[PDB]
């Protein structure tokens, strides 16, 4: 009912934060040359579709990604907005998006439903990612609260506190695109709650530059590109 | 004026065949019929937020009989704390 | 919402100050009807459009129009049948295309003539873009409507079966020849699917660039 | 209004132990900020917490925030609560010079900050904003240094130094002793000096943990970097180090 | 008289507005647009494109590139008409591109049509000007060229009209931003 | 001012959508299963007497002529969403694109209608799971589940009421990724064989499919562009013929 | 910057062409899509701006890029809600169908109704020459070097040969899985 607590604190928020405590892991890697995101998918169902196309990464503009723990029909509602400013913004500027100005836009719209007494908090945490020239390559955290910050290796929902322990002994700031595959893979592996990482248990995305000057492109990976990945890193689930 | 001659008429066509509509209802049935329709549009309308939504809502298209009929207004339609501040006086 | 005059003044300086706005396409050409027996023939020199499987239309006047009320109709008469389930009869979409014509208070330049079957029996009727109607066993509109109207009047009897309905639609068709030019068709017939049928009559200097 | 104050025994009325109440509590809890005025500038001061390893710090923002050429706006509380009261300010000030041909004056600044607060606070079940803020810069044809203090309650004062946040009762008693309103400090050097003094008291680690922006009068807004803190930190560290070998016994 | 000039060299872009306020708005550090027309119009709509591009430039603690000021002038110029009757306006923005090391010129009408140009003009100018130009103008023209093929140019719209315009203002924009240069 | 309704319990649960899924939970089994040329939606009808004629009670529905529709949950709450869902179909997408949505987009646009219904005052979240299946010409046939909350899921065959998790292990157990639409219409009728609580025939059993065109039905020639409708509602002689072949 | 100018559009065995005027091309493209427009350089800006928009929302939400015939209807249901105060164009849509491979053309007044020509398109003011000389050039089934050829020499012989040192021609040839862009200088 956006009442504070008598330390001053949002209980909504804070149940908001206990609902996504649950909602499936994602990590989040900045390499000196892209962006690797991550996410582990709870497959409890035989009959689901997988090989549908997105549940938990998705494009916000040609250069934009995100990964979302907590409820997509509340993500999907803040995915559109995103997306809509971000072609807004294309529209009058003739130019591609900052990271910083649409990851603190979805910051804004969701601190707005923690106030009102008539909404109920956004139950999503977004691990963004991008490209842009103001800065390079930028990777971001928002959270029901409205918070956002600025990271280099970050994991949300699930398991969170050891995915932070085995991303800050081995990431390094030099490393390449094809070492943040590789750590984001052990960091998931050494992290499930399932037996052992797969490539429908997995979704998987990059920010690479490519071989062309003016090129940044984003490969949201079909399963059959993560199933590669996934036997080249030695996690290598194979004949 | 240089301006359309049918865009004041079209801009308020909807609030015009209501208001059309309660006065007919208020003479062939009397201010009862008006004063209820009035009040469930009230209800629906007053208890209905939701800032990132403008698509109007699916009680009030049974409310005005428009649950199975389209205008070139539903085909061509046209900041939260803006809305919040407004949905409350500011 | 809906239509809008966003350019309207911006368009009203233009025209004034020597751009020649482009020109709406316009189907002046001739458009019949036939209530013959069990049924009803329309016909036109593109043309011929649908409000639902049993109901079409010719349309006159501005082409786009013609076009966008038909498929505005088209979609309120399939979710009325959709939420009725019944069978769309032709004085819905009558009350419909008229009474949407008489929003738009000849602005929207269809002139339009409608047909069709439904568990009634065979309907023929035509609306002006003022929104106003009629009603008969035969109609034409667009230039050569005096010429057409002469022939129907001429041949029509009663029990016309469908081979001299189609006739005399097409002889009245070209008496209005002398855009458009051979006949289309339609037949609506009480028991059956409308029948539709199409024309029933080192130099320079190069560089060069891959795009994706 | 609150304590042992008791007639026969008691009952409560509509008033104290309330929203706004506990926004001053979420007030209390976010990181210290601090302002000092100086002879012709004034200083704001923050702490950071000590960022994580894995954070970035090239994009991270600078806690404190130019709401104009000429006015910055540093806060204790919420985050995203001051990110939604600093939008709403910047654009009143733009908003002011394209209808008033005249730059925001710091007083209204700091009026309508605490105006929007209080707006959120008289009803409706919309929360108070848990934020309390330092609003500080010059006003346009001018040389005084301007310093405000806004609350939850939407209530604002002007000071000539002040604290909010953590441990700000330590930073003010500090202030009381090293700020003498008759002689300020003469020069922008010693004003950051008394800032990173007063900081330096109250932050977890070090020179990681404050950063200050320097105003200065005709716009002449600075952030000072890691590097030109780090030495004012390092020349305070080398007065402690003097003062303690010239004790005589 | 209301005229504007431009002459974008090597390394800066070159204003020059009429002397009369200078209907000439800085918009950034490295961005002036130039405006001319209907003198309530487009005064209001130069502080109004002013206080969108200084907001933003506040809000992000940046520069807006050279285009995106363009593009933002046109998409609220192509806005404003969206009502009303195309009111007489020609916009002429010139910038320095910090991320390419790159000057830009831009003229916009008042049916909020883009043309990114080496050169250009408005409000009281025919083919002498253009003609002057073209004949002398080159990709890689220096600065003191420039200001010298704008003599020229002012020069020619003296002796074509020798009213009295009370000369022009001519701005500079460059590395080290806006420049306001003294001409006669 | 206090006002909302679905707040978050301190388990980090909705609560009022909780209640919404055990009144779906409560409904007549309904059931779809996805094949490799065509796909099938199920249901029975519950007669409130005997008297009753449920010719009238349709509870699979027409979205466009390549979407079905069916339920399990409250009736009246399943009319209202299907004529929002035909109203957005029309205004949403045919009218700019002169071609009906996809069943992706139609599937989160009835999605959008059942959050919104979620974080609201003044109104209860839906008592209505919906099955939507249909076909489009690039992702071919599909088949999806939309819940009380506003979430949609892709299955390749689902159940939803009474008899769901049993209809859903024979679903399991008999789907296979190289069936064909017969063979999903025979999967389907033996499941409402198990989850039936009246009598078993064509007059009780609801039965659609979205297969291949059909020319006969789109009820005008002269058009071979406009293929025909993909979605058909089987007769209750078909269904007779085929509980023989049983 | 220049208000007018000519766009062509032609089919051929698997492939398409679009000419237009140089001397700021009139044809953009939406993925394989391509949209030449004639008529005011601001509408055919505010189109380009439009449509990019409507076609990288239309790419987000759907999965896949846009085909001939929808972006057709697209086009023309986007014109066609300006009806009062229409865009001052010649729209001209070309593109293969990326699953058939067939070729697309059509071209519509400022309001949108549809021409679908299987042969060849033409818009801008003094429209009339060159429909002449396009359907005195134009054959059936070309191979695409051919098509080209037909094409440019359309736009050569139609053009004021009396100002033909400020010629300028750009000629998308347009393929199943290859697109190519020559410009042409005399």
């Amino acid at each position: 009912t956006t009442i504070f607590s008598p330390e001053g604190r949002l209980y909504q928020v804070e149940y908001a934060l206990e609902s996504i405590s649950h909602a499936g892991t994602a990590i989040g890697i900045m390499a000196s040359d892209g962006i690797v995101l991550a996410a582990e998918r709870k497959v409890t169902s035989t009959l689901l579709e997988q090989d549908t196309s997105t549940e938990k990464l998705y494009k916000l503009n040609d250069k934009i990604a995100v990964a979302v723990a907590g409820l997509t029909a509340d993500a999907e509602i803040l995915i559109n907005t995103a997306r809509i400013h971000a072609q807004n913004y294309l529209k009058t500027y003739n130019e591609d998006i900052p990271v910083e100005i649409l990851v603190r836009r979805l910051s804004d719209i969701k601190q707005g439903y923690t106030q009102h007494g008539g909404l109920r908090p956004f139950g999503v945490s977004f691990i963004y990612a991008g490209y842009d020239d103001r800065y390079g390559y930028q990777l971001y955290t928002s959270n029901p609260s409205g918070n956002y910050t600025g990271w280099k290796a970050i994991s949300v929902g699930a398991n969170t506190s050891a995915a932070q322990t085995l991303l800050q002994m081995d990431y390094k700031d030099d490393m390449k695109v094809d070492d943040a595959i590789e750590l984001a893979l052990k960091t998931l592996s050494k992290t499930t709650d399932s037996s052992a990482l797969t490539y429908d248990r997995l979704e998987f995305a990059t920010i690479r530059k490519g071989a062309n000057d003016g090129e940044v492109y984003q490969k949201i990976f079909k399963p059959q590109e993560i199933k590669d990945i996934l036997v080249k890193t030695g996690i290598t689930k194979k004949d | 004026n240089d301006r359309h001659p049918l865009e004041s008429t079209l801009k308020n066509w909807e609030t015009t065949q209501r208001q059309r509509q309660m006065e007919q209802y208020r003479q062939i049935f009397g201010i009862a019929e008006p004063m209820k329709r009035t009040m469930e549009m009230e209800i629906v309308n007053r208890t209905d937020f939701n800032p990132l939504s403008t698509n109007g809502s699916i009680h009030r298209d049974i409310l005005l009989n428009k649950e199975c009929s389209i205008d070139w207004e539903d085909v061509y339609p046209g900041d939260v704390h803006s809305k919040i501040e407004k949905q409350l006086g500011i | 919402a809906g239509l809008s005059f966003d350019n309207y003044q911006r368009n009203n300086f233009l025209a004034e100050n020597s751009h020649t706005q482009p020109k709406a396409t316009s189907t002046g050409t001739t458009i019949v009807g036939v209530k013959f027996n069990n049924g009803v023939v329309i016909a036109a020199d593109a043309k011929l459009h649908r409000i639902s499987p049993k109901i079409w239309c010719a349309g006159a006047g501005t082409a786009a129009d013609t076009e966008a009320v038909t498929q505005l109709i088209g979609s309120n008469i399939e979710l009325h049948s959709l939420y009725t389930s019944r069978e769309p009869r032709v004085v819905s979409a009558l009350q419909m295309l008229k009474q949407h014509l008489f929003k738009y208070q000849g602005h929207i330049g269809a002139y339009l003539i409608v047909a069709g079957v439904d568990p009634t029996g065979s309907h023929l009727f035509s609306i002006h873009a003022h929104g106003s109607t009629d009603v008969g066993y035969y109609l034409s509109l667009g230039s050569g409507s005096l010429a057409a109207m002469a022939v129907l009047e001429s041949h029509w009897k009663q029990d016309l079966t469908k081979e001299e309905a189609i006739k005399l639609a097409s002889d009245a068709i070209q008496a209005g020849i002398w855009s458009g030019s051979n006949v289309d068709v339609c037949v609506m017939e009480i028991g059956k699917d409308a029948e539709y049928l199409r024309n029933y009559l080192t130099t320079a200097v190069l560089k060069e660039s891959i795009v994706n | 209004m609150s304590g042992y104050d008791r007639a026969l025994s008691i009952f409560s009325p509509d008033g104290h132990i309330f929203q706004v109440e506990y926004a001053l509590e979420a007030v209390k809890r976010g990181t210290c900020a601090v302002g000092v005025k100086g002879k012709n500038c004034v200083v704001l001061g923050c702490e950071r917490r000590s960022t994580l390893k894995l954070q970035d710090t090239r994009i991270t923002p600078s806690k404190v925030s130019k709401i104009d050429s000429h006015v910055v706006l540093s806060f204790s509380g919420l985050n995203a609560d001051s990110r939604i009261l600093i939008e709403k300010a910047r654009v009143e000030a733009q908003s002011h010079r394209l209808t008033l041909e005249d730059p925001v004056t710091v007083e209204y600044l700091t009026r309508y900050v605490a105006g929007v607060q209080q707006r959120y606070t008289q009803s409706g079940g919309v929360r108070p904003f848990g934020v309390s803020t330092l609003i500080a810069g010059f006003d346009p044809r001018d040389d005084e240094p301007k310093l405000y203090q806004t609350e939850p309650s939407g209530i604002y004062s002007s000071w000539s130094a002040q604290t909010i946040g953590r441990n700000s009762k330590t930073v003010r008693e500090f202030l009381e002793k090293n700020y003498d309103r008759k002689e300020p400090p003469a020069t922008v050097e010693e004003c950051v000096k008394l800032t990173v003094r007063s900081l330096l008291e109250v932050v977890q680690t070090g020179a990681k943990n404050i950063e200050i922006t320097v105003v200065k009068p005709d716009s002449d807004i600075v952030a000072l970097s890691s590097e030109e803190i780090n030495q004012y930190v390092t020349q305070i560290e080398q007065e402690k180090q003097e003062q303690q070998e010239q004790d005589k016994k | 008289m209301d005229i504007i000039l431009g002459i974008r060299v090597q390394d800066s872009v070159i204003l020059a507005s009429s002397k009369a306020d200078d209907k000439t708005r800085q918009l950034s550090p490295h961005t002036l647009m130039s405006f001319a027309g209907e003198a309530g119009d487009t005064v209001q709509f130069a502080e109004y494109i002013q206080a969108n591009i200084q907001l933003y430039s506040i809000r992000e603690d940046y520069e807006l590139s050279p285009q995106a000021v363009s593009s933002f002038v046109r998409q609220e110029l192509a806005k404003s008409i969206r009502s009303r009757r195309p009111y007489q306006v020609n916009v002429l923005i010139g910038g320095y591109d910090k991320k390419k090391n790159k000057p830009e010129l831009y003229q916009i009408d008042y049916l909020g049509t883009k043309v990114e140009l080496p050169y250009g003009a408005h409000g009281y100018s025919g083919f002498y000007t253009f003609s002057l130009l073209d004949h002398h103008y080159r990709p890689d023209m220096t600065t003191e060229e420039g200001l010298d093929l704008l003599k020229l140019c002012v020069q020619e719209l003296e002796k074509r009209m020798p009213m009295d315009f009370k000369g022009v203002i001519v701005k500079i924009v460059d590395k080290d931003g806006i420049r306001q240069v003294d001409d006669f | 001012y206090s006002f909302s309704l679905t707040t978050f319990s301190p388990s980090g649960k909705l609560g009022q959508i909780d209640y919404a899924l055990t009144a779906v939970k409560q409904g007549v089994t309904s059931l779809g299963i996805k094949a490799t040329n065509g796909v099938v939606i199920a249901t029975e009808k519950k007669s409130s007497s005997p008297l009753a004629m449920s010719e009238t009670l349709s509870k699979v529905s027409l979205l466009t002529p390549d979407i079905g529709a069916v339920y399990s949950g409250m009736g009246p709450d399943y009319r209202v969403l299907v004529d929002k869902s035909r109203k957005v179909a029309h205004t949403s997408y045919k009218r700019i694109y002169g071609e009906y949505p996809p069943t992706k987009l139609l599937v989160s646009e009835v999605a959008k209608i059942m959050q919104e219904a979620t974080q609201s005052g003044g109104v209860r979240p839906f008592g209505v799971s919906l099955l939507i299946a249909g076909h489009d010409e690039f992702n071919g046939f599909s088949l999806y589940q939309v819940d009380p909350s506003g979430s949609y899921f892709p299955w390749k065959a689902t159940a939803i009421g009474k008899g769901s998790v049993a209809a859903k292990t024979f679903l399991e157990k008999r789907w296979n990724d190289e069936l064909e639409l017969e063979d999903a219409i025979h999967i389907a009728l033996l499941t409402l064989k198990e989850s039936v609580e009246g009598e078993f025939n064509g007059d009780t059993i609801e039965l659609a499919i979205i297969g291949d065109e059909n020319p006969d039905l789109l009820g005008y020639t002269g058009i071979p562009t406009d293929k025909g409708p993909r979605f058909r509602k089987l007769t209750s002689q078909e269904i007779n013929d085929r509980l023989e072949a049983l | 910057s220049i208000n007018g100018g000519i766009v062509v559009a032609m089919t051929g065995k698997d492939c398409v062409a679009i000419a237009c005027d140089l001397r700021f091309e009139k044809i953009f493209h939406y993925g394989h899509v391509f949209l030449g427009i004639t008529g005011l350089a601001t509408d055919v800006t505010t189109l380009n701006e439009m449509f990019r928009y409507k076609t990288n929302l239309y790419k987000l939400k759907e999965e896949r890029a846009i085909e001939p015939e929808t972006f057709t209807q697209l086009v023309s249901s986007s014109l066609y809600e300006r009806r009062f105060g229409p865009y001052f164009v010649g729209p001209v849509v070309a593109g293969i169908n990326s699953k058939s491979g067939k070729p697309f053309i059509a071209g519509f007044d400022l309001i949108g109704c549809i021409d679908e020509a299987k042969d060849f398109i033409v818009s801008g003011t003094a429209s009339d020459q060159l429909f002449g000389m396009c359907e005195s050039l134009y054959e059936p089934n070309l191979e695409p070097e051919d098509l080209f050829e037909t094409i440019s020499q359309a736009l050569l012989n139609a053009a004021d040969r009396d100002a033909l040192s400020g010629w300028g021609a750009v000629v998308y040839i347009i393929k199943k899985d290859e697109v190519v862009k020559r410009y042409l200088k005399m």
